[PDB]
């Protein structure tokens, strides 16, 4: 039976929510390339360059026209009309609309699709913006991160897949299975919070017993995602268990609420 | 059109134009175009940044301490590397020192980075350009079996394993939708592997993109996630706790024992399935150790990495040495000094960037960052390119040059140099390997050497994360147990003005990082990173980078057909973010 | 010395008296005693479980939702069937019924545990009594991975491989450090696999060693933790949360996921592994499809498991079939009843136990567990017993029979209970692999037939899992998401006098617990335990259990090396945890 | 190099101990096995029975006098004289002490060989009696739990092979690495704990958002292990992550502390 097909394109982007995709443990990686989804087009990966790539992406956007899932992955700057991100060389943001003018849903994978990410922090020199202030006329799912959870980008797609539908989302477009609660509200050193326990200065005796690292700039109570339950790479670790406070990666903003050490 | 002469090539704009854009198989957007005469020989290249973001820019204004966390979003493809650049650079502004078992712990996040990021690049970026995918389908599953145990004592061999795998590849395209195999070059005469070692290759391909997810998770614990893990200037923030109570909360004794086992099962995977298969696209495709060659037998690079003596990045501490050739005299490996303004400098006449003088190179601690989309008169216009105007700008990436020379860096970079300066394992492992191709040392100096040269150094990286563990184990056996330097992390504690600079040797080169700090706050942030200098656009002297030099003389089967063209450039590893951050 | 006859035995004890304590590579405490006559064959067989705990006694007063809680450390080697049979039991007393999920997830549970139970079963407690693992050293590693790749499709079968398996025993027993091979039975004369069927037995052991911890990865998602998971009376705790806020803590996609990762896993090691050297061990050993029938081709028992239809524990429910064969006649598949009191009854004229009368047996509801330890002359003192006084009481395991039938209960009683109900997946599975061996159906009822039954019923359970898991994630498809039922949670709503009986089929055999619940509190808590069947001592009538019966009249080469009786005991899988409680 | 040997020895117990160790992940047990330890006697694993078995027992103890650690599973009845449990026709007790005897330092496995477990729970009907109370003159490691984490008792193992040391204790004996710290004070729905945010039955709405367990009974606040920071089987899951409060498994009694759905 055929298998649903996905495009996947990168706008200005540091391909780090490619690389969190191809970590995912369960499904592997593999599997869901082979045998969940039709993965039809992805820089990252694809055997075909140049003009061959091209006709990849007009021959599937046309065949599969209102049928296939977008993937954007990164940003278009609209600093010098576009040109800030080439593809064949005009602006990147014509084949973002292309892209998106004929898909079914658009998944915006990582801060920088969802918000801007860190080439939007001040001064913003490329005015990087996020997918949604130019498709303004499709559904956007957005799974902020920097990058997301690798088996959380592969357990929304096996969501859609399985249940043809897609996840409910939050007043911000993010899946809420995921992101409906705080990094705070499921940490296992909110013991330590509630208690006046905390770090104080880095590998001090707090340090050492796993201490709160709110007096370390930690951003986990102002911060939506799974990363203290699902936790990172097949959950082994994430930011906190390994001493170092949430940076508040998946909200929007986040590179410019201060120094990442400051309250 | 014009032709000049450089560097022993003759640019010759004159014929047919080939135009590659997108290149894929790599991180980040890059164009390139050739010119091809009436034999299909490359005899002008042209290599192209299309994207730039800008953190030179960003880092302006803000914190030291948070520096490190903006820039490793240079890269997620080489996620960390930038990270230690930046504490690297930090540290050195300030005047801080690290305790030892930071230093290793660093150590570790490099060469983990250094295996994962190799072997990624060996099968899903590069590996489709020499394993022919659909002809895996008429290999026979014993004779495939047969080859694989002939090369490798890996496990997973058996006629009925590539029978498997050789379903999988027949059901996957039976419908029609042939995914990221969909309009690719097979079939193409270069294409020279025997259907069994396509299928040996193409089982290899599925085993390492399972297998990789593993290995960053030495990343995962030292560094809490990859991609992207957490670094702290003054060290590392996994405070470690083997023996007292808390051990629950910190690196502790069951956490170091998930990183050994994750070494093992690295090595066992680069050395029995990596290894094995780079000999054996050498042995079937011996040609292209003369094709590529490019900058490689004339100048190349390395700063140098690794420091096992810790806070000492002197010749007698790194562990992957640093030096630097030119005029292909490799009898001469002479030092590198990362403040010397005379030096690294970079050039912007040919990049999309405003200099007061473009005629002159700049220095990184004099380093400016002003975008100029400014491609001139191209076949088409500034929205609409059908050909770059490679005798102007054509470019987001700066023009980096060493004393003037135009060089390569990079696996085959590195291992020249080593090589060169008489370091015993590396002139033993080339050797060896050069031996059993039945090729001359001058071989690797070429796009096939390019990809050995990143597998053996995925094979000494795996090794060098075994001693640095053993090294962090001994500390801890001795009580040693810090992994922060503090007393200089308060901003009152710094000079009021400092510079420093933080280099290291990422997968793709030679990285640094040049930071001026005053008052508190970054006044100059420059990355120079080892795709800007081998994707480097011309100079004022029409010097070309390693890239379009290695894409000259290059001969092309089929004009339309870019494979000789992806070959080439996927064997430096591009990425593109990293080139123009 | 005595002789008389039972079930078509002589049983004898003049001639020479074996002791066998402690026999190992089982669970718990078990002691063997036979006498062989002068042509070495047993003519007397003596099970003895040599531990007792008391679970029956420390239930009584507890409330009866922390029942399951107790009952689940009668075993951590069966762990959870206990803890399955428990909230069955407490939930039939009250009148409970759980939702479908609930009941999926259970099924999930005890597939999950089939599992994992034959697999370590196969290699690590029965497996060195058919693998000479010192004969290893002995193979040829390229023969040994022509003969895996004969068998199988898995793999894991180079040359190199089984050179590097071999190299690593070679390297663990030249320091004479041969830990759990030391003083072995190794060159035994019934020791028929060639040398390389010998290292690929071991290769196997070392990858069962190894993946049997994943399986129980599904137990850790619903059930916590393995060894022991949790569960309710009501259901089961783990909540599910598909796609709504808060699937962090809770049964969400992820989770599910992780699970059907697992079940791929286990499927295709037990298919690919286990299976094919199950299959070998036949070929090898064919005589052995002679030798320990014992009561399995007079008296056969299931109860049944594995209820499709939630809260259904009727034959169209059950998945598992239950029945029983008496008097040799599978031509008539009998029901059985747990409440009826002429059916399942327990003695202890032969055991440490004290009955108003120790002539008759007693239903669980009528059962009494008060212990008494009085071996009588044992040619020793009470606190040395040389030799067991099988003419008295010699076991702290009770004498369970069926309408005063002594039964066999486990793989083989369940595969021919189905077999000859004419399950047609059982027919064709159990025929073709007759068929395979060229051995006659009658070869299953024997200890060959034991380990066979054993395999192919982990393959059927690994297939189950695959159905269960799809079921659940129908009605999570169709927002049906339920996992506990609480109206009957508070004790207030409960019966004040009720009783109830919990069945299902452990790895081992037919499990059953009997509770009476008065005043919201444990009044009566009786198991009767697959291992208590077969393990059984003698009743009134002298009648002789399964254990005692597969081992009569069984050759042993060399008296003082048991091979043949660990063999047939092994063959059953003795858990004496279980069997005494 | 020669490995250090282990002598393993099993009481009245359920084998829950030895069935954790050969879950370990890291070093997975077959490499502690070949590695890092001489297995020499195991009930469970071993190749030998009977007088075979004696033999091997016997030889090791004598040879290695001194120079092997003891590990114990489960516990010695006290009630019959000790024939509750019977080790080559006499009290497992006797077999005990000889094998303490000689060992350099002992291993309590369990809460059964620690404390006393389910058989010690009222009304103990044999007299199981926790080793430190017969054994009196020998260093003993308590590492409790029903069973312990796999992770831990191999780590454990490691810690003393790579450190030449028993580790440090409480004043119980348990590993200060594991046990310094309680449930309780490491969990990650602490956040709800603090804000009266409980399942107050079944699968209600608070469950499946993964509230607290405490008003079911969690003794998660009395209970020392590392279960909700190290967790279970490779770290997918710990009690209270798939919906049961803990039952108190590593505490002393715990068995006896009321019903594990009361306060
Ligand atoms: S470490 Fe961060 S997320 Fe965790 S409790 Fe402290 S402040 Fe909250
Ligand atoms: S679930 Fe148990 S251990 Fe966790 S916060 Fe609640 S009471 Fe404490
Ligand atoms: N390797 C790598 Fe990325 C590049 N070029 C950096 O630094
Ligand atoms: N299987 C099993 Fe254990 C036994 N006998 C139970 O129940
Ligand atoms: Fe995965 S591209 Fe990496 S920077 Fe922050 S999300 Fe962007
Ligand atoms: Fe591992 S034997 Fe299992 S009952 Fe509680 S620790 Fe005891
Ligand atoms: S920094 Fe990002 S990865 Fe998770 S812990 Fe905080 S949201
Ligand atoms: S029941 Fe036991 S397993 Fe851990 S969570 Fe509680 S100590
Ligand atoms: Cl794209
Ligand atoms: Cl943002
Ligand atoms: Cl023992
Ligand atoms: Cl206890
Ligand atoms: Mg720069
Ligand atoms: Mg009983
Ligand atoms: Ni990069
Ligand atoms: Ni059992």
């Amino acid at each position: 039976k055929p298998r649903i097909p996905v495009v996947w394109i990168h706008g200005l982007e540091c391909t780090c929510c490619t690389e969190s995709f191809i970590r995912s443990a369960h499904p592997l990686a593999k599997d869901v390339i082979l045998s969940l989804i039709s993965l039809d087009y992805d820089d990252t990966l694809m055997a075909a360059a140049g003009t061959q790539a091209e006709e990849v992406f007009e021959d599937i956007i046309t065949q599969y026209n209102g049928k296939y899932i977008l993937a954007v992955e990164g940003n278009p700057p609209l600093g010098e009309q576009g040109m800030f991100c080439i593809s064949s060389g005009r602006p990147f943001i014509e084949k973002l609309k292309r892209a998106a003018a004929g898909a079914s849903a658009i998944i915006a994978w990582g801060t920088c699709a969802s918000w801007g990410c860190v080439q939007a922090a001040r001064p913003n020199p490329t005015q990087a913006t996020p997918i949604d202030k130019v498709i303004t006329d499709k559904p956007i799912i957005k799974v902020p991160g920097c990058p997301p959870i690798p088996d959380v980008m592969s357990a929304i797609i096996t969501y859609m897949v399985t249940f043809d539908r897609l996840p409910d989302v939050d007043r911000m477009g993010r899946p809420l299975m995921f992101y409906g609660q705080r990094i705070h509200d499921k940490c296992y050193r909110r013991a330590h919070f509630d208690a006046g326990e905390f770090v104080q200065s880095w590998d001090d005796d707090a340090a050492r017993k796993g201490y709160c690292l709110y007096k370390m700039g930690c951003k986990g109570p102002t911060t939506y995602n799974a990363c203290s339950s699902t936790r990172w790479n097949d959950g082994v670790s994430f930011p906190i268990q390994s001493g170092h406070g949430c940076l508040g990666c998946a909200e929007n903003g986040f590179w410019d609420r201060g120094s990442f050490y400051s309250r | 059109s014009t032709q000049y002469e450089t560097q022993g090539y003759t640019i010759n704009n004159a014929g047919r134009r080939l135009v590659v854009d997108p290149i894929t198989r790599i991180e980040g957007h890059m164009r390139c175009e050739v010119n091809i005469n009436d034999q299909n020989v490359i005899t002008n290249a042209v290599s192209c940044g299309t994207m730039f973001r800008g953190l030179e820019i960003i880092l302006q204004g803000r914190d030291p301490r948070d520096a490190w966390a903006f820039v490793e979003r240079i890269c997620g493809v080489c996620t960390g590397v930038h990270a230690l650049a930046s504490v690297y650079a930090i540290e050195d502004a300030i005047g801080i020192k690290v305790p030892d078992n930071a230093n290793i712990i660093r150590n570790i996040m490099l060469a983990t980075l250094w295996c994962h990021d190799h072997l990624v690049h060996f099968y899903q970026l590069a590996g489709m350009d020499w394993i022919d995918v659909l002809d895996a389908l008429k290999a026979d599953p014993r004779k495939t079996s047969e080859l694989a145990q002939s090369l490798s004592s890996w496990p997973k061999s058996s006629p009925g394993y590539f029978f498997d795998v050789q379903n999988r590849l027949k059901k996957f395209v039976e419908g029609g939708q042939l995914g990221i195999f969909r309009n690719g070059y097979w079939g193409h005469p270069q294409y020279k592997l025997p259907p069994e070692a396509n299928l040996m290759g193409f089982a290899h391909y599925l085993e390492a993109l399972d297998f990789q997810r593993e290995i960053v998770k030495i990343h995962a614990v030292f560094g809490g996630k990859n991609p992207h893990p957490n670094w702290i200037v003054g060290g590392m923030p996994c405070a470690i706790n083997i023996d007292e109570s808390g051990a629950v909360g910190a690196v502790n004794m069951e956490r170091l024992n998930l990183v050994q086992s994750i070494i093992t099962r690295t090595a066992d995977f680069i050395n029995n399935v990596m290894i094995p298969d780079a000999l054996a696209i050498g042995q079937f495709n011996k040609p292209w150790s003369e094709i590529g060659t490019g900058l490689s037998d004339k100048c190349v690079l390395s700063y140098g990495a690794f420091p096992d003596i810790a806070n000492d990045f002197g010749e007698k501490s790194l562990l992957m040495p640093g030096g630097a050739v030119i005029n292909g005299d490799f009898n001469n490996v002479l030092p590198v000094d990362l403040v010397d303004p005379q030096q690294v400098q970079e050039f912007v006449d040919h990049a999309w960037y405003r200099y007061p003088n473009d005629q002159v190179g700049r220095h990184p601690f004099d380093g400016i960052t002003d975008p100029w989309y400014n491609p001139g008169d191209v076949k088409g216009s500034d929205t609409n390119i059908q050909q770059l105007n490679e005798q102007e700008r054509y470019s987001w990436i700066k023009a980096p040059r060493w004393r003037g020379n135009a060089m390569e860096v990079g696996p085959l970079a590195r291992t020249l140099i080593a090589y060169h300066k008489g370091d015993a394992a590396t002139v033993e492992s080339v050797d060896r390997m050069m031996s059993a191709l039945n090729l001359p040392l001058s071989g690797i100096q070429s796009t096939l050497g390019r990809i050995l040269c990143r597998a053996h150094e995925a094979q000494w990286a795996a090794g060098k994360l075994q001693y640095f563990f053993d090294k962090l184990m001994t500390n801890l056996k001795n009580g040693n147990l810090a992994t922060a330097s503090t007393e200089k992390w308060e901003p009152a504690t710094w000079p009021t003005e400092c510079r420093g600079v933080g280099f290291t040797e990422a997968p793709r080169g030679a990285l640094g990082h040049w930071a001026a700090i005053r008052d508190g706050k970054i006044d100059l942030y420059q990355c120079v990173v080892p795709t800007t200098w081998n994707a480097s656009p011309r100079d004022p002297k029409g010097q070309i980078g390693a890239y379009e030099a290695a894409l000259m003389n290059t001969k092309m089967a089929i004009p339309e057909q870019p494979l000789e063209i992806l070959r080439t450039l996927h064997s430096f590893d591009p990425c593109l973010a990293c080139s123009t951050h």
